[PDB]
């Protein structure tokens, strides 16, 4: 081997707003925006993998032309993004003169916007203040809180949600017409299955299945890819009878190598999100997967300890 | 345009040392007759301004005035490179989004050339220097430094006091209490020695002793400094250049007012 | 409420050019002395009176800022009753405004004889909102405008970001 | 075994400060011919190779190479015992587990010695060195020195671009941009101020101001430097010894 | 009453120099033969001791003995005005609250004057030293102070041991051991270069680096240091001065004590 390929969520990420399969209302307003220019401050939240980055991306291509380079200012969490990067540079490249047609402005994206300190993000505000006619700053962060207020007060807000079935199912049945590979619905329902609305997460498993296997079928993908873990443990949780929970600890999840730590974990993440009974079973539960877990922080982190917080989380159900 | 040929790079950069850490932010205009400069602090208890005539210059041509504002730990991170005998030349247009400075040695061989990104700033120079003064003083200024400097360690607050005939430094604080007396006198054994006294009204004003030190660095470019005080405003404290000068006026502590 | 936004407005109405000082942020009265007496008794380049706004006077720990005004009143006093009693001293010919949110501030007790006490009770952001949206050409049903508000917390910078962002779309 | 005497304590204190800081193990041989050694940085961009030849020593004894690793830390701490003007002697047998410095005055008066503990390296020394580079050019260290010194200041980056007869440093960053260029030039009043450029292709390269900074102490070994570019390799700078050199290989950028 | 006026203001700096830092009390006591000091640390390891006689001053004068205990951080502070070559006179009355540091320029111009705050102190000075130590060294103390600065990098603790004609320092720790070897010899070219050893018994004591590094300032004070040391009581280090003495008492380590 001397060099591999470029992967499929690097190689068809989306260059151009029409091709991005995520929310329509928003889409369709970056794509106005672009068209008519003027843009403004903008924060776009969300989760991870739904095209938060690609968005901003292709706004700011889509906006600036050929003048991308010179007028766009790309700034993530890999670099320095203190105190001292937001006086010195970022006022240098807001400050800086360009001529730019009378529509566009000059874009600074930061992302990771959830990760710049107090500091930084509160001298940001007169910086994108008294240059507001000619640098907008747009961010893309996954937790609209950790920016601070004042800093929302001047843009707007972009919430990106989960992508339903239709639409990476769509994007995952295009890469599949320009890639020319062999699948199965069954095999494409598992992938959106294990993908959780994570196209990103989606995209990588199909191509991981494709060179593994080369047919992309539910056998395949269950045997490279893992059944979503929480659904395994809210299956546990959910059981009526405590030998059916037991056997399902054991063999699911003990026996495949999952740790205490994980499966406890998943617990309460599964436990804290459930729906299915009510508000004090919910809290009770809680408060046994919590005390285990006090025990499993101890290091008597052991299979017994998962089989008694079952044993009492079913006690609690038995009225 | 701007363009400015200093003989010996040193020159600027002992200018620009004196502006230093006491003001972030500097607005140079160049213009017919020189160049001037303003700076004032974030408390705004002190003004730097310079003064450069034409004849300061081994070149100076401006046809049309030029304004510009820059940070002055950018400037003086740049001026470091004048190896003090390079030439420098400062080169901007009418209407700057940089200020470029040229470092040149004798021969072609080395050009160091630097871009600086400039800073808009509203032009407001402040003209605030008095017709008189109560009481002008000079002395050397590795004198008034080291005045400044055995007084500085006792408190944050230094005062001048002015009488006839008489001028007392006096700093007073937790360990104990300081004082330097200085009187008037004539040295012809060399005059730059010499320590001058016009008092027109005893003057008594107290200073914060952190700006007494940033303003001591003017010795470097002047052997003597003149300090003029008045109570009816900030005091004056000046190092002169050949054609042109350095001055650092300090508004006096009201009682807590640096 | 809008205690800033109402100062300001009647201001400007009334023919004065505004001037915002915040006293919880100006940690040096005896510097910030310079700007106010500059402020007060200096003829601005503007064709307009300068009015002084004072906000946040309650958050200065540090009398300073307080003892400046009363120092300026006092002597203001005593610079009229030398004019209606001096058989043959700047006085003040500028309105002052402060902002407060608690009046029974120990650092104000000093202030208060000299003052004219005026209590904002709990519309005003609605007003402001529907003459931003006459003046962009934006028809927003006043709704839309209420429930902006209230997603803002009474937060004006927010309520006109969020606004902007919806004229955007 | 190792038996290796400086004249002056005060060559090998230097040679160190050349490893020093940019690397943090060093592996040592002696053999026959001299002594050479290697070190390389953690992300492996910076290769500082040495060798010194059996002439640069008062005495030196070889009948069995011997290598030897050792941290850099440990080794400079007591490399400042040399007064410069002491002799200096390296000392180790066949199979070391301690490398010896024995320092000592003219007279018989004092005697410092040290017993540095080793560490355990695998041998692996590099042969990165290219028969041809794009461009050769040597000018005075103390000017390179203040060329990286200049261009440090505006960016974590700077450029080296060789053209015919034109050799140009350049850094661009946040408070602007800055450019040293210089021209081939031959000093008789005293060649070794002169700027010599020898350009096959030009050559256009990027390198951290970091290890160039770290690069630059080699100016305390040597008038001279030499600067070896490739486009197809780590950048040689060159500071030569008598009987000897230190070199610095350092990776382009992209 | 406390009236002594050093020469040079420098002599008295060093002097302090010395108990800097190892130190953070010291009581003075002034009286009709000079000015004694004594510090002791707080693990109690090390004293720092001082002697000036009358005729190291230029002027003294003690009618009245006073004893004055103060910070020595204060007195360091205070200590950086004299100039070196200026005038120091230390003044204080018979129960002083305060120690007055007077420094003066040979003509009138300049006074600079402190009134540093006392501690009360309980007097008790100690009187360690002994009439026979086992071994005793001098040599100077330049060559003293790179022989603990060598081995000080490789432990806390630094061994002396002496034999006939043959005196050895030695460090082991992590890194290695490190050893420092001297020999007695008499140089007639300068004879301060000389190394003179007087063993009546073989030695070999510990101490702790810190402290020794401590102790090494004192060369500012003399060319030559004298070492004396016994198995039965604290090493003794001592810088003459003309017509004084500074000496600092170290504890061997048991095996662990300084
Ligand atoms: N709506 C979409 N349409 C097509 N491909 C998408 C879409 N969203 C994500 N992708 C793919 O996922 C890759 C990465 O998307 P990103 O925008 O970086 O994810 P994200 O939404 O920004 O979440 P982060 O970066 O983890 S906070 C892209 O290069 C695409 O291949
Ligand atoms: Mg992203």
């Amino acid at each position: 081997t001397l060099s591999l390929q470029l992967p499929w969520v690097e190689k068809y990420r989306p260059q151009v707003l029409s091709d991005i399969v995520g929310n329509k209302e928003t889409i369709d307003r970056l794509q106005q925006i672009a068209k008519d220019g003027n843009m403004p401050h903008m924060i776009i939240s969300g989760m991870p993998g739904i095209g938060k980055t690609t968005s901003v991306h292709c706004l700011a291509h889509e906006l600036l032309g050929r003048s991308y380079a010179d007028g766009v200012l790309e700034l993530n969490a890999s670099d320095d993004r203190g105190i001292d990067v937001v006086r010195n540079q970022i006022k240098h490249f807001a400050q800086k003169k360009l001529h730019l047609p009378p529509g566009k402005h000059k874009i600074v994206i930061l992302d990771e916007a959830d990760s710049m300190t107090a500091g930084a993000q509160q001298a940001l505000r007169r910086t994108m203040e008294l240059y507001s006619n000619s640098t907008r700053f747009a961010f893309a962060c996954n937790q609209s809180n950790k920016i601070i207020e004042p800093l929302q007060s001047r843009c707007a807000i972009l919430r990106y949600s989960k992508l339903s079935d239709e639409d990476v199912l769509k994007r995952l049945l295009q890469i599949i017409k320009l890639e020319d590979v062999k699948y199965t619905n069954d095999g494409l329902e598992a992938i959106i299955f294990t993908a959780e609305g994570d196209m990103r997460q989606a995209i990588n498993n199909l191509q991981s299945t494709v060179a593994g296997h080369g047919l992309v079928n539910a056998d395949n993908v269950f045997k490279i890819v893992d059944s979503p873990h929480p659904l395994i443990v809210k299956k546990m949780l959910l059981a009526s009878n405590l030998e059916d929970s037991i056997q399902i600890l054991r063999t699911d999840l003990w026996k495949k190598g999952y740790s205490s730590i994980d499966i406890v974990t998943t617990s309460f993440r599964v436990t804290k999100n459930l729906a299915q009974v009510k508000e004090s079973v919910r809290l009770e539960m809680i408060k046994e997967i919590g005390l285990t877990h006090m025990r499993i922080l101890e290091g008597v982190g052991t299979y017994l300890q998962l089989a008694s917080m079952l044993a009492k989380i079913h006690k609690l159900n038995n009225k | 345009m701007l363009e400015a040929k200093f003989e010996e790079a040193s020159l600027f950069k002992r200018i620009i040392d004196g502006f230093k850490d006491c003001v972030q932010l500097v607005n140079f205009q160049c213009k017919e007759d020189g160049i001037i400069a303003q700076a004032v602090d974030d408390s705004r208890v002190l003004l730097v301004s310079l003064e450069i005539g034409v004849e300061a210059f081994q070149e100076y041509r401006c046809d049309h005035p030029v304004t510009l504002g820059m940070d002055l730990t950018s400037l003086s991170k740049i001026l470091r490179c004048g190896n003090n005998t390079d030439t420098l030349t400062l080169i901007a247009d009418n209407t700057p989004d940089s200020i470029i400075l040229l470092f040149e040695d004798t021969k072609k061989d080395r050009i160091a050339e630097y871009s600086l990104k400039l800073m808009d700033i509203d032009a407001d120079f402040l003209k605030i220097e008095e017709l008189q003064y109560d009481s002008t003083l000079s002395l050397p200024s590795s004198e008034f430094s080291k005045i400044v400097r055995d007084l500085s360690q006792l408190s944050d607050s230094i005062n001048i006091m002015i009488t006839k005939e008489t001028i007392k430094f006096v700093a007073d604080g937790d360990i104990g209490s300081g004082s330097v007396i200085i009187k008037p006198f004539v040295d012809m054994e060399h005059p730059e020695t010499s320590i001058k006294l016009e008092m027109d009204q005893p003057v008594d004003l107290t200073f914060g002793a952190k700006y007494l030190l940033d303003i001591i660095k003017g010795s470097s470019l002047s052997d003597r400094v003149g300090i003029r005080l008045s109570s009816e405003a900030p005091a004056l404290f000046q190092f002169d250049l050949k054609s042109g000068f350095l001055q650092f006026f300090l508004a006096p502590k009201f009682n807590d007012e640096e | 409420i809008g205690k800033t936004s109402v100062a300001h407005v009647i201001a400007k109405q009334s023919g004065f050019s505004v001037s915002e000082i915040n006293a919880s942020d100006e940690r040096a009265g005896p510097m910030v002395k310079e700007k106010i007496y500059n402020l007060l008794f200096n003829h601005t380049f503007d064709t307009n009176p300068v009015c002084l706004v004072a906000d946040e006077i309650d958050g200065s720990i540090e009398s300073g800022f307080i003892r400046i005004l009363v120092d300026i009143m006092q002597s203001d006093i005593k610079a009229t009753n030398k004019l209606l009693y001096g058989q043959p001293s700047k006085l003040l010919t500028r309105p002052i405004i402060c902002i407060c949110n608690n009046l029974y501030a120990p650092s104000l007790e000093k202030l208060k004889p000299f003052c004219e006490i005026i209590a904002v009770k709990r519309t005003t952001l609605l007003e402001r909102l529907n003459l931003i949206c006459h003046k962009e050409n934006m028809n927003i049903p006043i709704k839309a405008i209420n429930d902006l508000i209230d997603l803002a917390q009474g937060d004006v910078r927010n309520c006109i970001n969020n606004l902007q962002f919806l004229a955007s779309n």
